[PDB]
């Protein structure tokens, strides 16, 4: 995360750590969310250059990438579901969404504590305005030009950005489309950055945190003219449903 | 990889 603060997973207690396995400690590759006691949302391409479920591991509760933390919980991934029209197009992703089922050594799902949560999915469609002013987290890098990450987990604020802006020639022009969301920062201090991906775009909707997005791409972090992008969940409801339910 | 990735992997 590029600006915002470092913090605890109490704060983002649906934060979900998605690592890889290694020939040995796993390397961790990017983020995603609990969206219930089974099943964690995350990104596609996240999984593309090795599509294996038992390549990877998941933890809950992390505030610490790589280490140990209290009340962390470890899960191997049961199943792994990736987006049919999952497509990269050279500069951007399409429909990157993937499902994860998670589950434990002994058989158990994600067990509720301060540190784990689920969060809510956002409704069918909603009367009633909510702000623009959503949260991003995760363990990505704290500017576009770091070599290295930062290791402890990094929470920030942006807005919403229409997709009409969004489309304008200065911004993305036609990569962008409805099944996309984008959000930046007005001034261009705070965005998501690179070892952020598959992790949540929390709006505040009926009152409660919702998974709006997912961080799919954007050309560098924090640039002007230049929104974080990410996977329009409300799009793909159906087929969480479809899936989960 | 495309070009605009904010993926580990890229």
């Amino acid at each position: 995360i590029v600006g915002g603060e470092f913090t605890e997973v109490e704060n983002q207690p649906w934060f979900a750590a998605i690592y890889q396995k290694n020939k040995s400690p796993p390397s961790f590759k990017c983020g995603g969310s609990l969206i219930s006691p089974c099943w964690v949302a995350s990104a596609a391409h996240c999984f593309i250059q090795l599509p294996k479920k038992e390549n990877y591991v998941v933890y809950l509760g992390q505030s610490k990438e790589s280490s140990y933390n209290p009340g962390e919980m470890k899960f191997e991934v049961e199943q792994l579901i990736l987006h049919e029209y999952y497509r990269e197009d050279s500069l951007a992703y399409h429909n990157d969404i993937a499902l994860l089922k998670i589950r434990t050594s002994t058989g158990q799902c994600a067990q509720p504590s301060r540190s784990i949560q689920t969060i809510a999915l956002p409704p069918r469609f909603t009367d009633a305005p909510f702000g623009s002013d959503c949260e991003i987290t995760g363990f990505g890098k704290e500017s576009e030009s770091d070599y290295l990450y930062p290791k402890n987990l990094k929470m920030s604020v942006v807005k919403l950005v229409s997709h009409e802006q969004c489309m304008q020639p200065h911004y993305y022009g036609s990569e962008i489309n409805y099944k996309m969301l984008c959000a930046a920062d007005p001034e261009w201090k705070t965005d998501s950055c690179k070892g952020d991906s598959g992790g949540p775009l929390i709006c505040n909707i009926e009152g409660r945190p919702t998974l709006s997005g997912i961080v799919s791409w954007g050309r560098g972090c924090a640039e002007k003219n230049k929104p974080g992008v990410y996977t329009r969940v409300s799009h793909f409801l159906d087929w969480i449903q479809s899936h989960i339910g | 990889c495309p070009a605009y990735s904010r993926y580990i992997g890229c």
